[PDB]
């Protein structure tokens, strides 16, 4: 009845792109898990959703609030999602069999700040370093390069993933925005972005 | 998207059998030949309740248990856009596809016997190349092949309970399995079913879209009355198990006579040697002669198929791709063209040349005086048919090499060449051929009422009736 | 496997009936023997079941027409699908005059025993034309229990007595013929009218004669025979009316003249001749396929709701009342 049920019918039964002008925190986790359980209730096909956070404490808190799901829904950090969904099944199909399959992220020794010396130390030494500039992402640039290169990676993430739920967009690089725009424009994935009122 | 092939090695009565497939497959054959061991090869590949018990000693070829059981299925996958089932496959696989080989897929099954634990373990694989097949990942009792395919196996008061259970199975496949690729395996659905319900099941099975993928084993010709866009698989009854495949389609030129062709061919698919005759007069004469000479001809796999007003290509292509022997007995005819006088076409020779792989001949023109008609016009046309049969002799010899038997004029002149003293005795005319050709359906019954033994043998061991000796199959060598 | 285990079990039961039960009267009760069996084994079981003397007494329930291919000296029981359970019995015998065409009759009648309304036609041209018309108008006619039965060169009494004793509706569409006698010129016997009068329970009519000049032949002799058939069909009008009351449908001349009365402007359009009737009758199998390749919807309805094709409306079963 009346405008409260009409506003709930507007904000629950959406199907398009969602962009809410809300602050950081203040009960956004409860409406995020309510939107996640409403999207899991409303879906009946074989598609799956994704949830990207920063810290592991909010990831296990979200995993405590959902519980168990058998639809193949992924909830995790951005580096784990890029590593376990983009890089590892498709590096052998994009750049040949000379590159290794298993790899560990050890950035405590190498401080190399170029792409060419980074690709020759994945070729030779088989380890990845970090840039001297802290506003860089080597792994997201590699994921964008092998998503531009491989066809079956685009076929898999067009066939499986339906929506991506993004948390903590206030501290992010432009390469993650470029990769998420590349997922948005061509392969038809909706975006759920929370943010900040001003600065913070 | 589409099934393409199955390769079965070292299973129960298949040593190395490769079968081309499609969607809507119908397998048929004899008794104890391996029709339901084909469907158990699909149950061990794609269904988990059969696969959870492993293999026994008796699942190996000739109880050997030193070879490897290998069952490989090929999928086509050429339509990534517009088909939801290709996305259903591709969203689970994730790591064995290659962009250079993105339009083929392989799902394989391997098994080697232990011979200490007395157990055959089943290891499943997929890949996009036949080399480098990685294992299907899984945790516990569940692997990732079970997330894609759902296999519904159907095997049967009575009758109305089975047609209720078909609606229960279709209701559960419509409701609970929208996100999965459903494959039906139907084992003999004609059991305790009336034939109107068999024609209704054939119409629902081939015309509706609710059965996208099935493998059907049957013994009934009335459940193939509506067959179109299907793959027919025949298991041969020889000393080696051979499975032949044909992609059955009905052309748009034959769409006005489709039900007549489907009833006539669907009765003929369950035979070994099929004789193709023209009308019911040949059926009456050949049924009397084959009743008197070899009366168990249809027990042993012979069939008389009356085909009329067609061009022989559909039946010969369907019987030849399935490994069934086809014999054609026909006569050359001079068909008169519409809107044109004196110009005839060479219809029986054009039908045999279109069967052999050649083009149609040119239209001949013979002219007659206008007062000369009646029986003399038919004698001039018979002399023109005899000149056609004399001048095209080397084509008639290679028709004879491909089991096609073209008459000189008609059946009745060959019958006068065989038993024409008895035809003079019965009809008591100076023209026994013309009195037979006046009313064909009543004088053939009058003729076969009065023949006896040693006239049917004079039909049978004549040299103009070697199609009957081909149909029975008795050879001197 | 299957099948050969069932045929082994039949020989086990026949060996136990031959050995252990010589002093008893053995009755077999067979419930549906076509189950998981090939059709050549069904014809072999039919030949063993009706020709051999090792099954003296049986009661047989079946669904298979191929296992009734050898039937003679048997009792056919049909259970009706109406609101009251009615069983109809017929003593099926094949006569000594029909012994040369026995297998054709048993295959054709054995497919027709499992129907409800049977239309009896002459040859395959009626089968081609009626299969095209019933495909375009009412395509589920055989799901509902309709059947097309070609009966060629027979006198209709065997099929009508077997279907009438079992409560199966028989419809006959035929045409009156003038058959020329052997050893005689100018004397024609009335074939189709004697067939319909023999079905009604009458005697055969006398042999009529008609004289023609000897130079007059070809198309003109067929026109003299057609107007003679029209005078026979005009003068025996009260016999044609009581054939029509007993679901017997006699044409005036042929099927083709009724088709020219129904769709004759389309037959002038397709064949582009002034005589489309004679061109189809020059070659009946190839020109019927050529005609039904070029008809469409609203020609098949012009055949179906014509007054000379009420046998199709009897076969479908749609009534105005
Ligand atoms: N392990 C095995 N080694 C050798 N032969 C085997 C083995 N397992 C089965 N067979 C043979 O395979 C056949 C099994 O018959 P099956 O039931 O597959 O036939 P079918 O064509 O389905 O029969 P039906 O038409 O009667 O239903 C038999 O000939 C049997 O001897
Ligand atoms: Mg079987
Ligand atoms: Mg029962």
């Amino acid at each position: 009845m009346i405008e409260d049920e009409m506003s709930r019918e507007q904000i629950i039964k959406d199907g398009g792109n969602i962009l809410v002008t809300a602050g950081a925190g203040s009960g956004k986790t409860t409406i995020l898990v309510s939107k996640i359980e409403a999207d899991l209730k409303e879906n009946k096909t074989h598609y799956s959703i994704a949830a990207v956070t920063f810290t592991n404490k909010a990831a296990k808190e979200i995993e405590g609030r959902l519980g168990y799901s058998s639809r193949g829904n992924f909830i995790g950090t951005n580096d784990g999602f890029v590593e376990s969904e983009i890089i590892r099944p498709f590096i052998k199909d994009a750049f040949g069999n000379d590159y290794p399959d298993n790899f560990t992220a050890e950035y405590f020794d190498n401080q190399f700040a170029s792409y060419d010396k980074g690709l020759q130390v994945l070729k030779y030494q088989n380890i990845l370093g970090t840039y001297s500039n802290p506003k860089k992402n080597f792994k997201f640039q590699l994921a964008l390069d092998i998503l531009k290169k491989s066809l079956v990676a685009r076929q898999y993430i067009f066939s499986k993933y339906f929506k991506i739920f993004i948390d903590e967009y206030q501290d992010s690089d432009k390469d993650m925005h470029n990769l998420f725009m590349y997922l948005k424009d061509q392969l038809k994935i909706k975006l759920f972005i929370v943010g900040d009122p001003k600065q913070s | 998207m589409k099934f393409s092939n199955i390769t079965i090695k070292n299973f129960r009565n298949f040593e190395k059998v490769n079968i081309n497939l499609d969607n809507k497959n119908v397998i048929f054959g004899m008794n104890d030949i391996g029709k339901t061991n084909f469907l158990y090869a699909l149950r061990f590949l794609l269904d988990k309740e059969i696969r959870k018990f492993g293999f026994n000693k008796s699942d190996y070829h000739k109880h050997d248990t030193s070879k490897k059981i290998e069952i490989i299925l090929t999928l086509d996958l050429s339509n990534y856009e517009k088909d939801e089932d290709t996305k259903k496959l591709i969203s689970v696989v994730k790591g064995a596809r290659t962009s250079a080989n993105a339009d083929v897929f392989y799902i394989a099954l391997e098994s080697k016997y232990d011979d200490k634990e007395l157990y055959g373990n089943i290891i499943l694989k997929w890949g996009s190349e036949l080399d480098n097949l990685i294992d299907i990942p899984g945790r516990g009792n569940i692997n990732a092949l079970d997330n894609v395919f759902k296999v519904i196996y159907i095997n049967p008061g009575d009758g109305r309970r089975k047609m209720l259970s078909y609606s229960i199975y279709n209701y559960l496949a419509k409701k609970k399995y929208e996100d999965k690729i459903v494959i039906y395996l139907i084992e003999e659905p004609e059991i305790s079913l009336h034939r109107s319900m068999q024609i209704a099941l054939s119409k629902q099975l081939f015309e509706q879209s609710t059965y996208k993928y099935f493998f059907l084993s049957t013994h009934s010709p009335e459940l193939l009355y509506e067959m179109d866009n299907t793959r027919l698989i025949r298991v041969h009854s020889t000393e080696k198990v051979v499975c032949s495949s044909h992609m059955y389609n009905v052309e748009e030129a034959y769409g006005s006579v489709k039900k007549k062709l489907n009833k006539a061919l669907s009765s003929a698919l369950f035979a070994e040697r099929v004789l193709l005759i023209e009308g019911p007069s040949e059926k009456i004469l050949f049924e009397k002669v084959l009743d008197e000479v070899e009366p168990e001809y249809e027990l042993n796999g012979g069939f008389l198929l009356e085909v009329g007003g067609t061009y022989f290509n559909h039946y010969v292509c369907t019987l030849n791709d399935l490994g069934i022997t086809h014999i054609i007995k026909t006569d050359n005819d001079l068909k008169s063209k519409k809107g044109k006088k004196g110009v005839y076409e060479l219809l029986g020779l054009n039908r045999c040349l279109n069967l052999l792989g050649r083009e149609n001949l040119d239209e001949i023109t013979i002219d007659i005086p206008e007062d000369i008609k009646g029986k003399k016009k038919k004698e001039r046309l018979n002399e023109r048919k005899k000149e056609i049969f004399k001048q095209y002799k080397n084509e008639v010899g290679e028709f004879l090499g491909e089991r096609i038997y073209l008459s000189e004029i008609d059946l009745e002149n060959d019958l006068y060449s065989a038993i024409g003293e008895s035809m003079k005795r019965i009809f008591e005319n100076e023209d026994p051929v013309h009195y037979l050709q006046k009313s064909k359906l009543f004088n053939m019954v009058e003729l076969v009422n009065n023949l006896s033994t040693k006239d049917c043998f004079d039909v049978f061991e004549h040299e103009k009736f070697a199609c009957l000796k081909e149909l029975v199959g008795s050879d001197r060598g």
